């Protein structure tokens, strides 16, 4: 058990995609969305 | 004090509706993405997100770029014109390839931001708001940016550097300027937002699971 | 602030001072004043009519 | 049946449940001051023209967007409405331009009106007033947009009456500008009536600027017969 | 023996956060290890108004800076369907000046944060959650989406979210840099893709929220501690601080003290207290104090006389006439302008107001021109209670709270400060004539 070492250096290797590329992945395990019925507010 | 940048769109050679933008495959695939997370008739909830992604690849907003996003999502242009203009992350113009924010609200400036800020001048050679010759350093100031207990502190391209003194923020830019990338996070040894010294707190090791849980659970 | 004879006075550069507000015209007491008003060439905000009857003036 | 029982100064009156404070008060034929509230637009709630003091609350209501409660006692001439009436009208004379003897809005002003009726008689205002530059959005409608008091009735007409969405605000805090952010032109065969509903001299008609004053003008009530609308 | 009098020391062992400071691993591994993620299936299936019950006799208050009863709050969403979705939002704006908790919270505790919004979507029969992350918060926010992507994975969200039976998905949503949408009506608008423009209330967003849909917007401190006072009691929860003010807190010590930090700390603990032993006190010694701002920005500044003998919760502060906030210490030395730190707090005002309104967008530029001359000493003492006057007029007359944290600040300089004002008014017109 070590409580001195900073374990949070994974953020040092983000990318300017990485944000998008987890919310791509992420978009498999999506349960599928709800619909108000319409395409657009003005339609 | 004044903002400085105009709110309304002059056409120029260089930023107009014709100037040419389009998403690559990769941000298309992102885009639809981003646009299956909202319910379906809410599309325009994807204005946020997408016009980022925009600037994500281009570096800057021209009017055609937001042109495209209305056009993709089915928004009037003028609704993508009033997020661009509202929000202080989106760039209208185009910047350096390091974009340094300083802030200067008052926690941070209790923590002689000014000093940072200066030292930032006399490195760069420019005001706080003017782009290095190179087009690879843009200073400016901004509000609070929520690390007030590690100030000084600056944000540079999605990076925190805290815990500033003018040494730090001139080797910084040096690195910068190198072709390195620098280690985000405090500089002054601290890793954290602990107590510069001692850890008054959280020293013990962590309880293991179900310590305290009340009976019938 | 002996009160005579009317005048229309300009500004030192020579452009005239009245802008054709109306307000003279809708204080007179005796309708003695009248404005006609329209865009300069220039777009200014000038009278083409500016009329006093000096036999209704009260002054 | 479902109507309500509600208290206007006092005097009762029944109302259908849903109506706002503003309609209660009509109701017993007050008018509550109101900047950006239009009956046949959206409600905005922006201008702050309409607060007005509940009885047994301490703070006050937009009249124009909050609905009646059963019981309620709307207090409209209290001191509270008075100062908070006081208060709005100062924010909003900050930074308009002294421009009344050249502005086509002089006579018909309701900001004058209600400065007049409701708003103190000075100014403590000491320091420089801000300027904006002026948009071209056709021949018919002119643009002095520092006359705005950024009340959004345009905004609200163009886009649910007009059907179109070319105006907008851009910006934000003291530096929010009403316009559309480009060389754009708002052309549809109604829009002459953002004249109309602008309670300032930011929009005015450009074929009769500087022609008339509205107290000089004879009303003559007649029928249209450029088309079979009558 | 209950009703204690000296709160402000809890050990370890009750401390929700206990990776506060990222000496151990965020990962789902390591939050399993500390005790994340435990017992989710049993909490979800107690129901509802179990979980409600838990919220509401803990006593818990939003720790977002208004301090409504938690409980009752998310009693409001306890209404049958409508056939419209039901949605958590988590606010993770975090734009208080002098306020870095929920950063902690999402970088070094993110799996708290999900098994929060699971159980809190649960208890308000919500559909998913969206957690509105602030834009520069980057770091933060790629790690929040690896901690839900890892709890994707293993089950603990999406379907059946566990063998549970009731499906969760979790959102999260960046900002674009704006103060003004921390604000939740303002939030939401600018989840739907609008200006981060705050509604009207009513109606609230228990009723017409993101979408148009039941909604109940929640910070993350507030999210991230309901699994565990679900899993320890409600009782346990209210054995901490005063009555009315019970747990723990999150507390942002920042300004002009040794060791700025920010650490978890029982309720009620005495502002001296607090600073001396975990900042390591104030630079030149605790008589060097000058003026200590307890809650952020927005709450009214109080000078030395008045921190000495304060306690840390909301009735204590607010009758000290400042109020609790955010919990965001900034501390001031006998060495600052204290003149100068407000003006620089009124033109962040200036430039987060988002100009719906006439009151804010008028008289916070107002105030922030007055508060600039007030600092050079141009003004007269005249203009001290006209500035009073136009705070009063901006307060309770706006649509949203940010003229009220613009304009208590101003309040407080002049109800504690005002010989310092009118000697510098002073000096200046001897110097200037
Ligand atoms: N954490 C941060 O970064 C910041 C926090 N703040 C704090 O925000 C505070 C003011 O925020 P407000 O939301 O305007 O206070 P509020 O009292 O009006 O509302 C607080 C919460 O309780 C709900 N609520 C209140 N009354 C309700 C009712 N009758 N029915 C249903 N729901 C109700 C509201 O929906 C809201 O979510 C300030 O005291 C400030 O300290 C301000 C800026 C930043
Ligand atoms: C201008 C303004 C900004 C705010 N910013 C935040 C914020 O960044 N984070 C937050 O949790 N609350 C913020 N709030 C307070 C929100 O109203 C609060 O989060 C919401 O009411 C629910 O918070 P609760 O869970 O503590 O009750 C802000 C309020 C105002 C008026
Ligand atoms: S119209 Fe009359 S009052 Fe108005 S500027 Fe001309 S002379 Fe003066
Ligand atoms: S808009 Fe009204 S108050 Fe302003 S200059 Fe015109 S008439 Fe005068
Ligand atoms: S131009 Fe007129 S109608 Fe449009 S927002 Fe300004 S004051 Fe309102
Ligand atoms: S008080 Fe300020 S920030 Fe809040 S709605 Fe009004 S103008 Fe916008
Ligand atoms: S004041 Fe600088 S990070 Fe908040
Ligand atoms: S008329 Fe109600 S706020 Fe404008
Ligand atoms: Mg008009």
């Amino acid at each position: 058990f070590d409580n001195s070492t900073y374990r949070n250096l994974q953020h040092h290797e983000y990318s300017t995609y990485t944000f998008l590329d987890l919310n791509v992945e992420l978009s498999k395990f999506r349960m599928p969305q709800p619909s108000s019925g319409r395409q657009s507010p003005r339609h | 004090g004044a903002g400085g940048a105009l709110f309304v769109h002059r056409d120029t050679p260089e930023n107009n509706p014709d100037t040419p933008f389009d998403f690559t495959p990769e941000n298309y695939k992102r885009i639809e993405a981003i646009v299956k997370n909202y319910p379906e008739g809410h599309k325009a909830a994807a204005v946020l997100p997408v016009l980022d992604l925009a600037q994500r690849q281009n570096g800057w907003l021209p009017i055609s770029a937001m042109n495209k996003v209305a056009e993709i999502l089915q928004v009037p242009p003028m609704r993508v014109y009033e997020v661009a203009t509202f929000y202080t992350m989106y760039n209208r113009k185009p910047v350096g390839k390091y974009h340094i924010q300083v802030c200067t609200t008052t926690p941070c400036m209790l923590r002689n931001s000014d000093s940072i800020l200066e030292a930032i001048q006399k490195k760069l050679g420019i005001k706080v708001g003017e782009t290095t010759p190179d087009k690879l350093f843009t200073l400016i100031e901004v509000e609070c940016l929520g690390a007030c207990v590690n100030a000084p502190m600056v944000q540079i391209n999605d990076n925190y550097y805290e815990d500033l003194t003018p040494k730090d923020i001139e080797e910084i830019i040096d690195e910068l300027k190198a072709g390195k990338i620098p280690k985000p996070g405090p500089r002054s040894g601290r890793f954290s937002c602990e107590p510069a010294g001692g850890l008054t707190s959280l020293t013990e090791p962590p309880k293991g699971p179900g310590f305290g849980v009340q009976a019938g659970l | 602030r002996f009160r005579g004879e009317h005048a229309l006075r300009r500004y030192p550069s020579g452009e005239e001072r009245c802008i054709a507000c109306k307000l003279c015209e809708a204080v007179c007491p005796a309708q003695a004043i009248t404005i006609e008003a329209e865009p300069r060439a220039d777009g200014s905000r000038r009278t083409t009519r500016y009329d006093i009857d000096m036999t209704k003036c009260i002054y | 049946s479902n109507l309500i029982e509600v208290f206007v100064d006092g005097q009762s009156v029944m109302v259908e449940p849903g109506t706002t404070v503003l309609q209660a008060c009509e109701k017993v034929g007050m008018q509550i001051p109101r900047f950006c509230y239009h009956e046949r637009l959206s409600v905005a709630g922006n201008c702050r023209m309409c607060l007005v003091e509940i009885e047994k609350a301490p703070k006050v209501v937009a009249a124009c967007a909050m609905p009646v409660m059963k019981g309620w006692n709307i207090l409209t001439n209290s001191e509270k409405s008075k100062k908070a009436r006081e208060g709005v009208m100062e924010f909003l004379l900050a930074n308009h331009p002294l421009d009344c003897p050249i502005c086509d809005q002089g006579g018909e002003c309701d900001l004058q009106d209600q400065s007049m009726m409701f708003g103190s008689d000075r100014s403590r205002f000491l320091e420089g007033k801000r300027a904006v530059e002026d948009k071209n959005i056709g021949p018919l409608v002119k643009t002095i947009m520092t006359r705005c008091i950024q009340c959004t009735r345009c905004i609200r007409f163009a886009s649910e009456i007009a059907g179109v969405d070319d105006l907008g605000t851009t910006g934000r805090g003291n530096d929010m500008q009403v316009g559309t952010y480009i060389e754009k032109m708002f052309m549809s065969e109604l829009s002459g009536n953002i004249i109309d509903i602008c309670p300032v001299g930011a929009l005015t008609s450009k074929p009769y600027a500087f022609t008339a004053r509205p107290w000089e003008t004879r009303k003559t009530e007649s029928i249209d017969v450029m088309d079979a609308v009558g | 023996a209950p009703k204690k009098t000296s709160f402000g020391s809890l050990k370890d062992e009750d401390r929700i956060f206990t990776n506060l400071y990222g000496r151990h691993d965020w990962r789902l591994k390591g939050a399993q290890s500390r005790g994340d993620w435990y017992k989710t299936k049993e909490i979800l299936l107690k129901g509802p108004d179990w979980i409600l019950g838990e919220v509401k006799t803990s006593g818990l208050r939003g720790r977002g800076g208004a301090g409504f009863p938690t409980g009752l709050k998310w009693s409001f969403m306890n209404k049958p369907s409508d056939g419209r979705p039901k949605y958590l939002v988590v606010n993770a704006d975090e734009g208080e000046p002098g306020t870095c908790k929920d950063r902690e919270i999402i970088r070094h505790d993110p799996h708290k944060l999900v098994e929060g919004c699971l159980v809190g979507g649960r208890a308000m029969g919500a559909r998913a959650a969206y957690i509105y992350i602030r834009g520069e918060f980057y770091n933060e926010a790629s790690n929040l989406q690896v901690a839900i992507r890892e709890a994707y994975e293993a089950g603990l969200i999406g379907k059946n979210a566990c063998g549970s039976g009731y499906d969760f998905d979790v959102f999260v949503v960046r900002g674009a840099g704006a103060y003004i949408c921390g604000e939740e009506t303002a939030l939401i608008e600018s989840i739907e893709g609008k200006q981060g423009k705050p509604r009207l209330k009513p109606p609230f967003p228990a009723d017409v929220g993101v979408f148009g849909c039941p909604t109940t917007v929640a910070n993350v401190e507030t999210v991230a501690v309901s699994p565990t006072i679900c899993r320890r009691g409600g009782a346990w929860f209210a054995s901490f601080g005063r009555e009315r003010n019970s747990g723990t807190k999150l507390f942002n010590i920042s300004g002009h003290v040794n060791h700025p930090c920010t650490v978890e700390e029982e309720m009620s603990v005495p502002l001296k207290e607090l600073i001396e032993k975990h900042a390591g006190g104030v630079i030149g010694g605790w008589d060097n104090l000058l003026a200590v701002i307890p809650g952020g920005s927005s709450t009214p500044l109080i000078p030395k006389s008045v921190c000495e003998t304060v306690l840390m919760d909301f009735d204590a502060l607010v009758q000290a006439q400042t109020g609790l906030g955010t919990a965001a210490v900034i501390v001031m030395d006998r060495s600052t302008d204290i003149v100068k730190a407000i003006a620089r707090l009124i033109e962040f005002y200036k430039h987060e107001s988002c100009g719906q309104c006439t009151p804010c967008r008028e008289g916070v530029d107002w105030m922030n021109k007055v508060m600039a001359r007030f600092v050079k000493g141009d003004a007269r003492p005249a203009e001290i209670d006209s500035l009073w006057e136009i705070s009063k007029q901006i307060e309770g007359h706006t649509i949203c709270a940010l003229g009220d944290g613009a304009a208590w600040p101003v309040q407080g300089l002049i109800r504690h400060f005002r010989p310092e004002l009118e000697e510098r008014m002073q000096q200046f017109a001897l110097q200037h004539q």
